[PDB]
């Protein structure tokens, strides 16, 4: 009836967040990938995860808390046990370290678990909306996939994944919990107060109640960074392994690969390509491997990877930017020089790909996304290589392509539409966003006195779902559509492009370019 | 209290360069420990160590602050029974200090109040700020493309002879002087007459009142040091810049440069410690010393800490491990490029490859 | 010391996923399976495979799990032999791992034979000279790097250049049609490709749950750890020489992507105490891929028709691995990005490919002088490009520009709808047979389609489409020109 | 070795005494003699049995001499092992050694609970560790059981600062009214927070 | 054309003395770990 | 009576009738998910009829959940559910299914929505339910005489520079 530990032996040796263990003669020993106490006090342990067994006896340890407390010499006890971490709906809403201990604000799990089975999985078939036209459109996104995000420093990599996880607050509000998206930002090596203005964000958007925040900051040790994304996905698959959908967004694995390669030269690892450890590629492999769409027979939950990459100089050859873009089912890309041009989000469709295809699109936006595609290759080979169709509604979808907020997916669709029938033609490129605001967030119609529509208006935010299901270009829906962007253009075309044409006072141009500017920002 | 391991007596085992380690009878003392060597060695000035590594359950490797010429083995060392503490408090004001705390303006003794560790854990979640503003340098290409932010990290990257410091100098008496809060000068790895120059600046400007209140602190460990001390100082002048922050509610300027001689000491020391090389020769943990001393860098629910430091780029190769690694904790990075200030336009700076975090309608106009 | 079955050791050192394993009686030979016979709360069973003996008692192992949960002194039995899969035709329509157990849930497999992985290549006097033309219904592949029965392809590509797609459209008008049986070898790839391949073959008949099937799958992925995707190869080979020799048939091997055995190899050989080789690759590259590949060959007896894809990592053609295994094949076929970017798929470089029965003695000369002509046209379109670039196009010669307008077509009509690629591109795919292949870009050379637009040649199969694509093109503009004259 | 050449001769306990008399002289040897080390020469070990002299001279000729602990702690347990003897471990706080009952006590609860140990003869062996100032720690064949307890004056806060009076903003109601007095409105709000921030 | 030598020059350098250094470090790591045993010689026998 | 087989072959249970009977006994729509999550996670996929009982609760229920969940809507839900069912199920919806939607949108005062459900259920179903139809048009015809046919800052005339884009 007592609480008897397992002794199997003293700290030898301790260099910076890494330890060693000589073990006592005639003990147990301790297991390999297990957990291990320290006993820095009679009452205070610190955590450590075994690494390598030598020859000699001596064990490897990876320290993860309570480091300053570490000295040679003292007891250690062998739980026996792999890693597990609590995980269940009552973890969101939280921030918490990769051991599941919670970071106080201003069910277990095993973190070792192995990915799903051949035949435990499902083709991809149910979109994940990013929010971003572009994405949605020439990137698909689906759940159970792996999209990778790679791009320079200072491009939009975290604030695009943040935005995804914001799209779908709106969505999980009105949907059945069923269908609703978890959440499960990961952050890795970077800033505390960046965690924290993440958590103020998400905490104002009303997202905190579908999402929980795993954070390992620089100031933490190694090993904690190096747990993250286990850690992370493990609390996402439990919604996964119930029937539940669920999204990891990891930010960043760079950062992981190198607390990896400090963990494996510290333990005394060969080095390998740029001093990384030899298996870095089976690090990320299994980590990704995780993410999946479950079978029917199993539940039919997924969780979706949205794993973030750093590069230098815009170079994709690096060593673990290679391997990355090898294991995702696709990449968006993000250059600096559209960043820098006023393109935001600075997505290269060139050379961005989502290998589902259009089979993780929904039957609205594939005949839209379709159409759309074969328009902006033309129009990238004609400038490349005369105000020819493709060319007129190419540059208007990259002008619709800018954004600033997650758009909803009834907002997002109809525009997409109107550029795509030619609505827009006679609607010069400046004045695109500004005609998109008064479609969306005003009615042309309603005010002058001529929508003579039964049901179809924008401001019946309950018509995405009936679009979702019957498509625009439907006889239900397509005759009224066609009628509202009939008489929106008309207006529009008559009473503002007129007006904003004949301004020369400075007053009136400087007052003209404040508000199109912000339109960008609003719409 | 009193530490359990205070007089505690070991004998040195062995030294390579700035590297001794410690063979202590009774047990090892705590990692991060200082020492005092007491043996005579003919030396003209006191040796002191710290403990950064445990070899063994007796013996600990340790790091020298100042030169270890005519060290022999079996020299005696006495434990000092806690970490480097330095001096805190307005007594340190207009004053100049070194990596051990010990005056160097040969003036009257300090008399602090107290002293405190140079090692501290930084800020959690919980006492982090969220208040973004813009700061005025009265530099247009600053003000303008990058603007910096009160209580903020900034990061001024640059190659050899760009203008790194005169952009520092510019800030400084554009800002400093017309400065509420108090300011600190950390001076790392870099020539000792720019520390002349500023003390001097300083007393000329009646920053440093000798006779009345002085509004700025100066430390310094500059080229001429060994690793040891270089890789120390910051967190010595960080230390003080943080007993404001918190323990006085005051706003502070912390003038860093160059933060790459800090990586760079580490790196030296890593070699001799018997660690692998990672990528083109820096220490494996060059990572996990930048998030530590920077993550201490941060402006509080307390007080605010607006951060200016300067990084070098080796070869003006801004690819380097540390610069790149440096870009990450910044929230505003200034970098400047040779051949802009070959074209004869000063500052240097490259604006496309520049960027702020307060660059936000939500914060500027 | 001749029978070493069941002979025991315990586990002596245990570094990530290599084990060191002591005898007392002596170490087994290299390459025998070991079992961890030691309860360990494991979740699965943990094989080792020994790969060198450091003394007379000591042997290194790789394992084929992951070493979670082991502890040293570990007890560890013997197997008596080499790491062994089952072979015949109760094999077909089933789906492995590297150490063949079937994964599928679809019940025990009755198993009359087993052969172990690792075997002996054959000698040269076991060398069949089959030089036959093998038709892909591919214009590119048929034409400029015609496959040849019984040998050797690569598909050199990059990430996202098409690697994966064109081995499906392989496999659906080369297998479905094929006399014999296929294997398919899955190695460090995504799961998911394999899930969506074995749904196809169940659409497809191949694999036949209630009939007969006649394809075998063999699965080890990105998730395995290194030790699995260094045999997963070995075992899928050794299936399809069992069907080589014992059962006499013509047999195909689809293996994606053989890149993935030399990058596992180079994972473990760091633990293994060998210094590494350039670009960080272990110092046996080219011997360790040599015996694999010199496994994978037509011999006397039978015939393997082998279809591997190999990585260029960064698209570098010059690293170690991809370079290595040009050697070692038959038909190469280099995809590049950047014709892939430009719209043409497949993303082949015709000026990169090779084949080895691009020959007159073996393909019809006809077909020799037209894939000649084509490459030597290509070739100089390329450096006529570069004066466009400088000049204009208007300042190039007459002559010159007549070869800018064909061979942009020739660039166009090489582009081809694959039947799998539906999604992708949108349309319904083509089957090219060699002959119209062969007389639609004869004439094109020659110029008898000199007056149709150049548009007409993207994504279409046979002239006939051309035609057809050529008269809607027509028919469109019609009415666009009818619009604007009301207008 | 030291076990193989005892077990020919059936006496083990010479061995401890030769370890005992090392440990003794040791104590008065000058600091760092492992590596000076002349056991020939050493009159304190002239006195020691051949096989632990022979071993001595072995470990000098490599330079292992500091191994001298670690090597006669493996010997201990071989020795108990052989004889069936369980030692239990029993951590005290430094001067805390003199009640030592309880401790007896449990490690018999403990003995009795392995089945491994149920022919072994129960030996105590009490250490000391200066990390528990309270209680004591017992450890036997792994199993350790603790009830020990340890250790246990800054500036907690200015009273000086003060949280500045966060204002807020008055918000009008939207109807016409509040329209046609939008600019009046909107000073007296102004002139609110500036009355707030100041104080009056 | 200069510019461009000059580049392509400094790159072939430094990749050659990458590369050995990453060699020569694999080297380092295994020379470091190497274990030396007991010298079972007969060091009466001198 | 016949064995269905899933995606890869494998059975799948089809005795679906006790949990029909477990999502007639929910207080709250937002419950019947998780049965059919359940129901999923059995190998027991849901048929025609347990879609039409989970609207059925929708409509019945009071609420989501316990407590008020900003911007809930049964129509959103329902809607969304079908496309699940049609889509990601490959089972046409009935006239039940839509007569449920029909009675939801009249329920709530939307009659905009219904207008639509009515063409879809005079498009794929037999026509509506001339209760439904005439309930719909005197809920729209008392917007008219209230005057919430539109939101009202829509009619309120705007210029080029007198919008507020926020
Ligand atoms: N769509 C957008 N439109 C306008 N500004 C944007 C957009 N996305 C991001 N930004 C802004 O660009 C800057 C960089 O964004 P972000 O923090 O996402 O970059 P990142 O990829 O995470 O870079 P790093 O983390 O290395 O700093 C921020 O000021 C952010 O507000
Ligand atoms: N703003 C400036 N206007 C004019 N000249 C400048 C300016 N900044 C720098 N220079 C010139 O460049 C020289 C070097 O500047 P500075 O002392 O700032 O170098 P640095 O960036 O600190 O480099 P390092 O400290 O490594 O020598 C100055 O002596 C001066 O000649
Ligand atoms: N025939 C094709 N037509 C159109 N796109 C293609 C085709 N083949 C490949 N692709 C592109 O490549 C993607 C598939 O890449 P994949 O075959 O997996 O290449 P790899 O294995 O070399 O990385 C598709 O999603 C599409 O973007
Ligand atoms: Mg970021
Ligand atoms: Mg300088
Ligand atoms: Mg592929």
């Amino acid at each position: 009836f007592f609480k008897t530990t397992e002794m199997i032996g003293y700290v030898h040796s301790i260099d910076g967040t890494i330890a060693t263990l000589i073990p006592a003669p005639g003990n147990p020993g301790v297991a390999y990938n297990t957990i291990i106490q320290i006993q820095v006090s009679p009452t205070t342990f610190a955590a450590g995860l075994v690494f390598n067994l030598e020859k000699d006896g001596r064990i490897g340890i990876i320290l993860m808390d309570n480091i300053t407390e570490v000295q040679s010499g003292q007891k250690v006890m062998a739980t026996g046990q792999l890693l597990h971490i609590p995980v269940g709906a009552g973890v969101l809403g939280k921030v918490v370290n990769p051991l599941g201990h919670e970071v106080p604000v201003g069910t277990l799990g095993k973190v070792d678990t192995g990915a799903p089975n051949i035949v435990s999985r499902s083709p991809v078939n149910y979109n994940l909306l990013t929010g971003f036209k572009a994405v949605d459109t020439m990137i698909p996104i689906g759940r159970g996939q792996r999209e990778l995000i790679v791009g320079d420093r200072q491009t939009g990599k975290t604030s695009i994944a943040v935005s995804t996880i914001i799209n779908q607050v709106r969505i999980n509000q009105q949907i059945l919990s069923k269908n609703a998206v978890i959440s499960i930002y990961v952050s890795i090596g970077q800033r505390c107060s960046n965690v924290a203005r993440i958590h103020r964000l998400l905490q104002s958007y009303g997202a905190l109640r579908y999402t929980t925040v795993m954070a390992a900051t620089a100031a933490e040790p190694a090993g904690l960074q190096y747990l993250a994304p286990y850690a992370g996905v493990t609390m996402g698959e439990y919604f996964m392994n119930r029937g539940r959908h669920c999204l990891c967004v990891y930010d960043d694995l760079s950062k992981q690969a190198v607390a990896y390669r400090q963990i494996s030269l510290l333990l005394r690892r060969p080095p390998g390509r740029e001093a990384y450890p030899g298996d870095v590629f089976y690090l990320h492999s299994r980590l990704l491997e995780r993410a999946a769409m479950l079978s029917p027979g199993k539940g039919g939950g997924s969780v979706t990877a949205l794993p973030i990459v750093e590069t230098l100089s815009n170079d994709v050859t690096a060593y673990i930017v290679t391997n990355v873009i090898s294991i995702t089912d696709g990449q968006i890309y993000l250059d600096t020089k559209l960043f820098t041009g006023g393109q935001r989000p600075a997505v290269n469709i060139g050379l961005s790909v989502s290998r589902v295809g259009s089979s993780a699109q929904n039957a609205a936006m594939k005949g839209v996304a379709g159409k759309l595609k074969g328009i902006l290759a033309e129009y990238r080979k004609l400038a490349a290589d005369v105000q020819t169709i493709p060319m007129i509604r190419g540059a208007r979808f990259v002008a619709l392509f800018n954004q600033k907020q997650p758009s909803y997916f009834m907002n997002a669709i109809v525009s997409l539409y109107a550029c795509l029938n030619g609505y827009l033609d006679d609607v010069k490129v400046q004045y695109v966003k500004f005609y998109e605001y008064l479609l969306v967030h005003r009615d042309l119609g309603i005010m002058y006195g001529t929508a003579k529509n039964k049901f179809f208006y924008m401001y019946v935010q309950e018509l995405n779902y009936l679009i979702r299901f019957f498509t625009l270009n439907s006889p239900i829906l397509h005759g009224e559509l066609e009628e509202m962007l009939k008489q929106h253009t008309h207006l529009f075309l008559q009473h503002y492009q007129s007006k904003m044409n004949a301004i020369k006072s400075e007053k009136d141009v400087k007052a003209l370019k404040n508000l199109l500017y912000s339109c960008k920002r609003a719409v | 209290p009193v530490a359990d391991h205070k007089g505690r007596v070991g004998h040195v085992s062995q030294v390579i360069g700035a590297v001794v380690d410690v063979h202590f009878a009774d047990g090892v003392p705590p990692v991060l420990t200082a020492l005092d060597v007491v043996d005579k060695l003919g030396r003209d000035e006191p040796l002191t160590l710290e403990i950064v590594q445990h070899l063994d359950a007796h013996t600990g490797r340790c790091i020298a602050m100042q030169t270890t010429d005519l060290l022999k083995l079996k020299a005696k060392v006495v434990s000092t029974g806690g970490n480097i503490s330095v001096p805190v408090g307005r007594e340190t004001l207009g004053r100049i200090f070194n990596v051990l705390g010990d005056a160097i303006d040969q003036r009257g003794p300090v008399g602090e109040k107290l002293r405190m560790p140079i090692h501290a854990v930084a800020p959690k979640l919980a006492d982090q700020a969220a208040e973004d503003a813009v700061l005025t340098t009265g530099i247009k290409v600053i003000d303008l493309i990058l603007p910096y932010c009160k209580g903020g990290k900034i990061g001024l990257f640059g190659g050899a002879g760009v203008g790194k410091t005169v952009i520092i100098m510019e800030l400084i008496n554009n800002v400093a002087k017309g400065h509420g809060g108090f300011s600190v000068f950390a001076g790392v790895g870099e020539r000792t007459r720019e520390g002349t120059d500023l003390y001097l600046e300083m007393m000329q400007s009646k920053v440093i009142d000798l006779k009345g209140e002085s509004k700025c602190v100066l430390v310094y460990g500059q080229m001429n040091e060994p690793p040891g001390a270089r890789a120390r100082v910051a967190q010595s002048a960080l230390t003080m810049a943080e007993y404001f922050r918190d323990v006085e509610g005051q706003d502070v300027l912390l003038f860093i440069d160059n933060i790459f001689r800090f990586t760079q000491a580490n790196s030296e020391v890593s070699a001799l410690l018997g660690r692998i090389p990672a990528a083109v020769g820096y220490q494996p943990t060059l990572a996990e010393d930048l998030g530590q001393l920077q993550e201490r860098i941060t402006s509080t629910t307390k007080g605010s800490i607006t951060s200016v430091q300067a990084v070098y780029v080796p070869a003006d190769d801004i690819t380097d491990p540390a610069p790149a690694t440096t870009f990450s904790h910044l929230d505003a990075t200034t970098v400047l490029d040779r051949a802009v200030a070959e074209s004869g336009i000063y500052p240097a700076v490259n604006p496309l490859e520049c960027a702020s975090r307060i660059m936000d309608p939500d914060v500027i106009s | 010391v001749a029978d070493h079955k069941g002979r025991v050791g315990h586990v002596s050192q245990v570094i990530g996923a290599v084990v060191d394993v002591h005898f007392a009686d002596g170490v087994p030979p290299v390459l025998t399976a070991l079992d961890v016979v030691d309860k360990l709360g494991r979740d699965e069973p943990l094989t080792l495979e020994i790969v060198q003996h450091l003394d007379a008692h000591t042997g290194r192992c790789i394992a084929m799990q992951t070493t979670d949960l082991l502890k040293l002194k570990a007890k560890v039995v013997s197997t008596g032999g080499n790491i062994s899969v089952p072979v015949g035709r109760e094999t077909l329509g089933r789906i492995f791992n590297v150490l063949g157990d079937a994964i599928d849930q679809r019940g025990p497999v009755g198993e009359k034979l087993r052969m172990p992985i690792h075997a002996v290549a054959p000698k040269l006097a076991d060398q069949a000279a089959e030089d036959a033309v093998l038709t892909t219904g591919i214009k590119v592949i048929d034409l400029i790097l015609p496959y040849c029965k019984g040998g050797k392809i690569g598909l050199f590509g990059g990430a996202g250049v098409g690697k994966t797609v064109i081995i499906m459209e392989l496999i659906n008008n080369v297998a479905k049609g094929h006399g014999g049986f296929s294997v398919f070898a899955g190695v460090g790839e995504r799961t998911r490709e394999g899930t969506d391949l074995y749904l196809e073959m169940m659409q497809s008949k191949v694999i036949d749950l209630k009939g007969e099937s006649k394809c075998v799958l063999v699965y080890g992925q990105m998730n395995e750890p290194p030790g699995a995707r260094a045999r997963v190869a070995q075992s899928a080979l050794t299936m399809a020489e069992y069907f080589r020799d014992v059962e006499g048939q013509d047999v195909l091997l689809f293996i994606d992507n053989i890149f993935r055995f030399t990058q596992a190899n180079s994972e473990v050989s760091a633990l293994l105490g060998r210094i590494p080789a350039a670009v960080g690759y272990q110092p046996t590259l080219a011997e360790d891929l040599g015996q694999l590949q010199e496994r994978i060959t037509s011999t006397t007896k039978g015939s393997i028709t082998s279809v591997q894809a190999v990585y260029v990592p960064a698209d570098d053609i010059t690293d170690p691995a991809p370079a290595t295994t040009f050697s070692h094949l038959d038909a190469t076929t280099v995809l590049d990005r950047a014709v892939a970017e430009s719209g043409i798929y497949p993303a082949v470089n015709p000026l990169e490919c090779a084949s080895r029965i691009m020959d007159p003695d073996v393909i019809s000369v006809d077909h020799y002088n037209v894939a000649q002509d084509v490459v030597q046209m290509l070739t100089k379109y390329r450096e006529l490009q570069d004066i466009i670039a400088v000049l204009g196009i208007d300042e190039l010669s007459e002559e010159d520009k007549l070869i800018v307008d064909r061979a942009r077509k020739l660039v166009k009509f090489l582009s081809q709808p694959f039947q799998v690629a539906e999604v992708f591109t949108g349309m319904t795919g083509h089957y090219v047979q060699l002959d119209d292949t062969i007389d639609s870009f004869s004439g094109l050379l020659m110029g008898t389609y000199d007056q149709v637009p150049e548009m007409a040649f993207y994504m279409v199969g046979g002239i006939n489409s051309v035609l057809e694509k050529a008269k809607k093109m027509a028919e469109e503009a019609a009415e666009l020109e009818k619009m604007r004259r009301a207008r | 070795f030291l076990y193989k050449a005892a077990e020919e001769k059936g006496n083990f306990d010479n061995i401890l005494s030769d370890f005992q008399k090392i440990a003794a002289a040791a104590s008065k040897l000058p600091i760092f003699w492992e590596r000076t080390a002349v056991v020939e020469k050493i009159p304190e070990f002239k006195q020691l049995s051949e096989p632990t002299f022979f071993t001595l001279v072995w470990m000098q000729n490599n330079g292992m001499l500091e191994l001298i602990q670690e090597v006669a702690e493996v010997y201990e347990t071989f020795v108990n092992a052989k004889q069936k003897k369980a030692v239990a471990k029993i951590f005290v706080a430094p001067g805390g050694e003199k009640n030592v009952e309880e401790a007896r006590r449990v490690a018999e609860e403990l003995h009795k609970g392995l089945k491994e140990l149920a022919d072994y003869t129960l030996v105590l062996k009490t250490v000391v560790d200066r990390t528990i100032v309270k209680g004591f720690a017992v450890e036997l064949a792994g199993q350790y059981v603790n009830k020990a307890e340890g250790q246990q004056r800054a500036d907690e806060v200015d009273y000086t600062n003060l949280p500045a009076p966060k204002p807020q903003k008055t918000v009008w109601d939207d109807n016409i009214e509040t329209e046609v007095l939008r600019k009046y409105l909107d000073g007296l709000s102004q002139y609110d927070m500036e009355e707030a921030k100041y104080g009056v | 054309q200069q510019r461009t030598s000059s580049l392509y020059n400094k790159t072939r350098q430094f990749g050659i003395t990458a590369a050995l250094i990453e060699i020569l470090s694999a080297m380092s790591s295994l020379e470091g770990n190497a274990m030396k045993g007991v010298r079972r010689n007969k060091f009466w026998e001198g | 009576a016949a064995k269905k087989y899933d995606l890869f072959g494998y059975e799948v249970d089809t005795n679906t009738a006790p949990w029909i009977e477990k999502i007639k006994k929910c207080k709250y729509y937002d419950e019947a998910g998780e049965v059919l999550v359940n129901m999923n996670v059995s190998n027991c996929p849901p048929d025609i009829a347990t879609y039409n009982a989970t609207l059925q609760c929708i409509y019945q229920s009071p609420s989501k959940q316990s407590t008020p969940v900003d911007n809930e809507s049964k129509f959103c839900a329902m809607m969304d559910l079908l496309e699940e069912m049609q889509h990601r199920n490959r089972l046409k919806p009935n006239e039940e299914s839509w007569t449920w939607v029909m009675k939801e949108c009249v329920k709530s005062g939307q009659f905009r929505l219904g207008y639509c459900i009515q063409q879809v259920m005079e498009t794929e179903c037999k026509g509506c339910p001339a209760d439904l139809v005439k309930a719909n048009e005197a809920n729209a015809q008392k917007a008219k005489t209230e005057g919430k046919e539109h939101p009202g800052h829509l009619s309120q005339q705007a210029g080029l520079f007198d919008v507020k884009v926020e």
